[PDB]
């Protein structure tokens, strides 16, 4: 329905962070440098957990 | 204005308790008509008079677009009000002449 | 924010396919009767005005001011003067309606476009992240392209006790914050003038 | 010495201890004491009842601004000095200056009567009790008056006269005075807003004061027009006439709030899909197909109504939108034959009968309708519109393309360049680039790109006054160019002379050359050679670069990007309110289009009892159009509004009258 | 039809004695109420805890109401109290000391305590109060841990946790509470500031409120600077250390707090600190200003080896002025840029020797400065950590400088021993090109710290931090002109690269007479549509020698759609974007200017690197100290709390609520009136 406001809000968004992040609701917590490194040892061997899937 | 109830005044103030206190009367609403209703009716109100049938509309639509009116008479205000955000945008599409409006009750 | 302004682009070059459409025309009327062929050589030549589709390929080129096409394709391969002169003062009339008006006009319209869209900025970027998210939320298709009833009655009892909280809420903080955020206007003056006015009465009325 | 003394240069007047406890007790608002303190003012005391504080705050004065009327009263009852405290409770806005009515420095211009600065004050209530005592306002002069004797005050009292004149108009153009005492206040706030228009043009001074006066007469008009509530009354109000004639009223008078109000935007939608319902509502596609189909059908339609008028195909003409469709199409219609006439080797040209002999009649089918265009408006009218101006230089290139095609019928690379068939093709070829950008007027039709069009109508003016200033730096730096370089013009061995060749050379050795190649050095369509000459003076040429350099600097990095700024700032006030202009020029468009001549389009037209009827009908509908917008007016100035300084003082100056009242009670 | 209205919340509308009950309580009539509880002692259809629809109480309304004699008199007849007290705090009403002694949809967070609302609330006879009562916070955790109570708070409620946290954040972020209670309140709000930054940006949700409460807590430390009315409370308040120092200053400028800095007093104070022992350098004309500038940069070596030899002197201790120190470091660097300009013209030699001997001329002369901007570099990695050397961009251009100039040394050193013939047969990868190309780089690298001393100057300080701020944006959107130049490259070497042609011709790729091979590798591509924004690529590079067409056409139509977008769209959406942001910073420009000026100040105002770059290579006293800044903050902390509840008194502002509270007190007197006349 378009709605900007509603989807805008704090709380919602925050609902969607927690569901986002999954099991590593820390990965905020994490340092930016550590989010970078973390993002891309999941981009080399996603075949593998494609598979494994 | 001659068109308006003292229940379409009551939502355009907005006040919750004159709400609360006029609807235990057993108060209902005429319905406005749909995006493009052009039935036996709508055909010739816009023969009529189409200013007077304009701002019937204008008022039916800020009447229900009230929070206090959402709040108070549906089983789901969250639903009530998307659905009306959603026509409303939908008629300041159609009502050319009466954007502004439309466009701020949603 | 650049995907909410490209509608300002698709109006400016609604008007602009007009005016090049204008000249093209007016170019490959001019200039009809007067190895490489075209534009696309190292002498651009007099066979840019010859075709429409040439015309039009020609006059793309000038909107940069950038020396794409060199003025030397205005001169006749027959050598008249007058001819010449008014391709010249046509294609240079183009550049100025162009470049030197229409792309600043455009400039000035994003201007005023991108102050207006700022404010309403980071709602919309949430709001499409969001419909990104929800997207990819779903269990639907989890594999990346190459691998590629009384419980409903309990849940709107739920549902209602819920909303029901959340409608007292919202009564309380609204007329919480209308009555801490209106200001007082003229007619609640007069009101306490007549508060007044209706003491000073009734004392004089009782003694 | 270290220390600034400090005393009172202007003493001014001087009081009593017992005056200044008088005037205090009345600004207490006291009975008692300012009752006996005037009880021993009949007899001889120092208490003087016409006492004024050096700020000009005489006990009347201060009752005046006390607002107590029990106080006034009694000030009145023993006959004090009555100077120009009429004026204050004027301004003060209070209705008790009623009692005034019935019974040194001075802060209002000797000008202002009481019934001027009620005007001012906008209250209704004082302004009809005013007017129910008896009142005429003096005569303003016209906008361009011819008087001996106003031109001697003015020679005598230049500011005074001024003054007087500002005075008077802003009292007539109150929306009060007007809507209590004008016959037709529609009218009266047209013909006040274009005199008001006038006056600030001729006045070039106070006129901010003028364009304000003129903006609040157009701002009362549209809301008069906003307190309407019916269709048949906006029909008696827009149909009025001493045919939409107040319509063409506010179109002539330029009134684009009255213009653009949505209720009479409702009535002009109405008129203009002439029995033609569900237009909006049906799908976009949908619609332009019938566009299409009712465009592409054209001369169908527009064969009827010349031989079968009162046809049903001979009265789809009369529906103002198939007239704009069948319109348009005749004009895309023109532009495709002029395209097929761009896509032989003779002296003077036989006529082209296979697409270039059916342009000749539509070019004189265009010439009477700008003719038809010219009857209908005058000359200022024709020459007020850039847009019949285009029209015009448009028609008068194809006579000339005409006139140099029989010149040529009476009378390649042998001719010479005045033959009358190469400036004929190029008249012709300029013709066309001007009946191609005749399109773009049409874009006040559509929605999307009406705004677009209208608002670079109007900054077009903004960027002639730029290129004026670019015209006298181009001159400038030309006239230096052709000093410098004007004694190595080569004259030998040249294939090609001038900037359009592809060797560049003689860039600057006359003023012609040298002005295109400062025009063309803006898109950087001019090499740096041709500032190179063939001998060995390097310093010449150095100082031709270095000013070649400058120039372009001037143009490139400054003067373009302040044109840049210029539009950013003109846009920015333009698009503002850009929707009313845009709204206005639409109706323009659609009432030109609303007339009973010029039906055909450009290729086939080649009572007293009614009038007190109508005259008391409207009376009737206005009277109650002022009545709603007096209580609009009232209503809206009872909330929205700061109580400031002045309130305060009222409603605590009532509880200290009523504390001082118990007490002389109890 | 018609649109049927049956209310759907049910809520008991209560007996009409209970709706008298309540007219009597806000209509402000004492009798009435008194006679309606005497009544309800009977135990009718009156009760004291009614509750109206809308969300009142009796109670509840005479706390909305004030009237302290109603809320005694119902506080004595057993009103139920859950939250009365806590919206008399809300209230702001100073009467909550009735509550406080005497005697879910509650409208609250279940969080909030009386505390944190009345931080919240921000008033200080009422914080004053609840704390003198004995009154305690809840602890905040750290902004990043793994504890295992915050993770299993937010397991079993994530939206309750960081609700609380925001609240318990918004408490101690009160500038009442921290001017109460906080031991340093300038420290407070600093680590205040700090940890509600590192909040909003973890916490990408509540990032708004996070803001807002830094900028409040910087609002309070420039407030209270702006209570000082004093030279000697400025000095002990900058100069004051935990354990001439100006540690505090330093303190403040390490944690960011820009509208401290620029406080017109602190200014004050670093402007007379920075013209050390000058009658008036100020108070002089531009003209002998500028000569004199002139004449302390001409005697710069004169000054360095009088302070070498005899720190003592007058001369020696010249160079110990701040102003006289700046002076002279720029005076040695453009001395350094004027020994590189004579390098690139003094050179007249062969320039063919296969090695590249070092000169005398300019060599020997440059190798001493730059180890010395080695040994510069170096000393400020050591002295204030790496974190301070990655902040500024500048030092990391310097230290990009450096290692060219060391690179260019390595491999002169190196073609000096070994590869020790025609300048036109050395090889495109010959050690003395690739010296000479560094040497290049890194001169354009050192002739732009130019920019980095401009702050300085008044006129246009202001103008080159904007820049600086607005280069940031500048980046943010070459982001996106990479993925389109990425995009239409690879696409434009897709079509043609199947057309690649030598034929034996002198030169290829772009930068050639004659543009020929343009779009032949995704280097040559990338190359080619990069120089195709300043017009620089002809149209001759489109058409292919053969005579395929379709395949020319396409390629001159993906050319052209590309020049549109980076030359229309993209071009003017820079410009626009730009506009805005300049716009947006054009307020804080001053404060900014003023933060970097004080900056390079205080670089400069240290003892160590005295030297310029030629030759770089107890408790009693604490306890005396503690207590005279305890004096002198407790004196500014009485003055802001003053200050504050003055401006609160005097901002114009009146709601509905205050025309509600005189009608109601003047009805109650009335109808106190007519209940004795
Ligand atoms: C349209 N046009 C043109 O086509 N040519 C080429 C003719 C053959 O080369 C021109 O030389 C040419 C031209 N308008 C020209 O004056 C301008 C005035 C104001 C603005 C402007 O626009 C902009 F600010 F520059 F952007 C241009 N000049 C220069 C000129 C030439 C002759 C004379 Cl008498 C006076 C001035
Ligand atoms: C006007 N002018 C010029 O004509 N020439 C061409 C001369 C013959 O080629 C130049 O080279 C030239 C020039 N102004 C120049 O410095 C500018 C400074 C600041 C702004 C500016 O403006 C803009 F930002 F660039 F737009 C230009 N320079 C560069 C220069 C050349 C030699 C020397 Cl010693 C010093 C500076
Ligand atoms: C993308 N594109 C392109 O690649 N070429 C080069 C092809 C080989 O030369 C073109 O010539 C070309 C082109 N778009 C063109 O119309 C525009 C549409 C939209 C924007 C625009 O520009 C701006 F944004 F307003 F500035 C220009 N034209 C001109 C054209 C040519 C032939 C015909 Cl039938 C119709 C139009
Ligand atoms: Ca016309
Ligand atoms: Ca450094
Ligand atoms: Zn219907
Ligand atoms: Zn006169
Ligand atoms: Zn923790």
């Amino acid at each position: 329905y378009n709605q900007k406001e509603f989807v805008s809000q704090s709380n919602c968004q925050q609902f969607l962070n927690t569901v986002w992040f999954g099991q590593m609701s820390g990965y905020r917590r994490k340092p930016t440098c550590k989010k970078i490194m973390t993002v891309l040892t999941v981009g080399i061997f996603w075949p593998v957990l494609s598979l494994c899937y | 204005t001659m068109d308006v109830a003292p229940v379409i005044l009551a939502a355009h103030r907005n006040n919750y308790e004159i709400l609360t206190m006029l609807l235990k009367q057993d108060v209902s609403l005429p319905k406005p008509h749909a995006v493009g209703c052009e039935c036996t009716l709508c055909s010739a109100k816009n023969k009529k008079d189409s200013l007077r049938h304009s701002r019937f509309r204008l008022d039916i639509y800020r009447c229900l677009a009230s929070p206090a009116l959402i709040m108070l008479t549906e089983e789901d205000p969250i639903l009530r009000a998307f659905e009306l955000s959603a026509d409303l945008k939908e008629l300041s599409l159609v009502e050319v002449e009466f954007r502004n409006d439309y466009e701020e009750l949603a | 924010s650049m995907g909410q302004m490209l509608q300002d682009f698709g109006k400016f070059l609604g008007m602009f396919l007009l005016v090049l459409f204008s000249f093209t025309i007016g170019l490959t009327q001019l200039y009809d009767k007067g190895d490489c062929v075209g534009i696309f050589c190292e002498q651009q030549s007099n066979d840019t005005f010859h075709s429409f589709i040439g015309t039009c390929f020609a006059l793309f080129w000038y909107i940069f001011s950038l020396a794409h096409v060199a003025i030397f394709v205005t001169r006749f391969s027959y050598g008249e003067e007058l001819q010449s002169f008014v391709g010249a003062v046509i294609v240079g009339t183009y550049n100025v309606v162009v470049v030197i008006v229409l792309t600043k006009l455009l400039v000035a319209m994003l201007h005023k476009s991108f102050q207006l869209i700022a404010n309403h900025e980071d709602k919309e970027w949430k709001f499409a992240r969001a419909k990104l998210w929800l997207s990819y939320f779903d269990d639907k298709c989890t594999l990346p392209p190459p691998f590629n009833r009384n419980l409903k009655q309990k849940r709107d009892e739920n549902y209602q006790k819920v909303m029901c909280c959340l409608v007292h809420r919202y009564l309380t903080s609204m007329r919480q914050k209308m009555q801490s955020t209106d200001q007082a206007t003229v007619e609640n003056l007069n009101e306490l003038r007549q508060d007044l006015s209706k003491f000073r009465n009734e004392i004089r009325d009782l003694l | 010495r270290d220390r600034i003394p400090l005393r009172i240069v202007r003493a001014e007047s001087e009081l009593s201890p017992s005056e200044k406890a008088y005037l205090n007790a009345v600004e207490k608002g006291d009975y008692a004491s300012v009752k006996k303190s005037l009880e021993e003012a009949e007899i001889y005391f120092k208490i003087n009842i016409n006492c004024i504080d050096p700020l000009g705050r005489t006990a009347l004065l201060i009752a005046i601004e006390n607002e107590n009327l029990e106080l006034i009263e009694l000030l009145l009852s023993f006959n004090v000095y009555v100077g120009d405290a009429l004026l204050h409770a004027i301004r003060k806005e209070v209705v008790g200056a009623v009692e005034l009515l019935l019974n040194q420095f001075s802060e209002f211009t000797p000008d202002i009567t009481p019934i001027i600065l009620a005007a001012h004050t906008n209250n209704y209530e004082i302004i009809k009790l005013l007017v129910q005592k008896g009142v005429s306002v003096p005569r303003p002069h016209e906008v361009r008056c011819n008087c001996v004797e106003c031109v001697s005050s003015s020679d005598v009292d230049s500011l005074r006269h001024s003054r007087s004149r500002l005075n008077i108009y802003k009292a007539l153009a109150s929306p009060s005075l007007i809507a209590l005492s004008s016959e037709d206040p529609f009218l009266t706030a047209f013909q006040l807003s274009w005199e008001l228009q006038e006056l600030s043009k001729v006045e070039n001074e106070f006129k901010s004061e003028y364009e304000e006066l003129s903006r609040q007469c157009k701002q009362f008009a549209k809301d008069l027009l906003d307190q309407t509530r019916s269709s048949r009354e906006l029909e008696i109000i827009l149909n009025y006439r001493d045919d939409l004639a107040r319509l063409k009223l506010a179109i002539k008078y330029r009134q684009k709030e009255f213009v653009a109000q949505p209720n009479c935007q409702q009535l002009l939608a109405s008129r203009w899909y002439d029995e033609f319902p569900g237009w909006r509502r049906r799908h976009w596609a949908v619609k332009m197909v019938t566009c299409f189909i009712i465009g592409l059908l054209f001369p169908v339609f527009s064969v009827c109504y010349l031989i079968a008028p009162k046809s049903p195909l001979g009265l789809f003409i009369r529906k103002p939108f198939i007239k704009f469709i069948c319109h348009t199409a005749s004009y895309l219609t023109f532009l495709f034959l002029l395209l097929l006439a761009s896509q032989d080797l003779n002296r003077q040209g036989p006529p082209p009968t296979i697409v270039e002999w059916m342009i000749l009649p539509w070019v004189l089918g265009f010439i009477w309708g700008e003719i038809k265009q010219m009857w209908d408006g005058g000359l200022q009218d024709y020459i007020h519109d850039w847009w019949n101006l285009m029209d015009f230089v448009m028609n008068s290139l194809y006579l000339a393309t005409i006139s140099l095609k029989i010149v040529a019928f009476v009378k390649r690379e042998s001719w010479d360049m005045w033959h009358p068939t190469l400036v004929a093709e190029a008249l012709f070829a300029i013709a066309n680039i001007f009946s191609s950008l005749r399109l773009i007027s049409l874009f006040t039709a559509n929605s999307h790109l009406g705004p677009l069009q209208i608002s670079l109508g109007r900054m077009l003016l903004d960027i002639l006054k730029f290129l004026f200033i670019y015209c006298l730096v181009l001159l400038a730096f030309a006239n230096g160019l052709n000093q410098l370089y004007f004694y190595y013009e080569e004259t030998k061995g040249l294939t090609c002379k001038g900037i359009r060749c592809e060797k560049q050379n003689n860039a600057f050795s006359t003023l012609f050359e040298t002005l295109q190649s400062l025009f063309w050095s803006i898109f950087g369509l001019i090499n740096l050679y041709v500032t190179n000459v063939k001998a060995q003076h390097e310093f010449t040429e150095f100082v031709g670069a270095t000013m070649f350099g400058t120039y372009n600097v001037i143009s490139l990095v400054v003067l373009l990007n302040m044109l840049i700024a210029m539009m950013n700032n003109s846009y920015q006030l333009i698009a503002d309110h850009a929707d009313i202009e845009w709204k206005f020029a639409r109706t323009k468009l659609w009432m030109s289009y609303f007339e009973e001549g010029g039906t055909l389009p450009t290729p086939f037209n080649v009572r007293a009892a009614d009038n007190l009827r109508r005259h008391h009908q409207y009376q009737e509908v206005m009277r109650n159009l002022v009545k709603r917008y007096v209580a609009a007016m009232i209503r809206d100035a009872k909330t929205e509004e700061g109580l400031t300084e002045e309130n305060f003082k009222e409603l605590k100056q009532d509880i200290s009258s009523f504390r001082f009242e118990v007490l002389g009670l109890l």
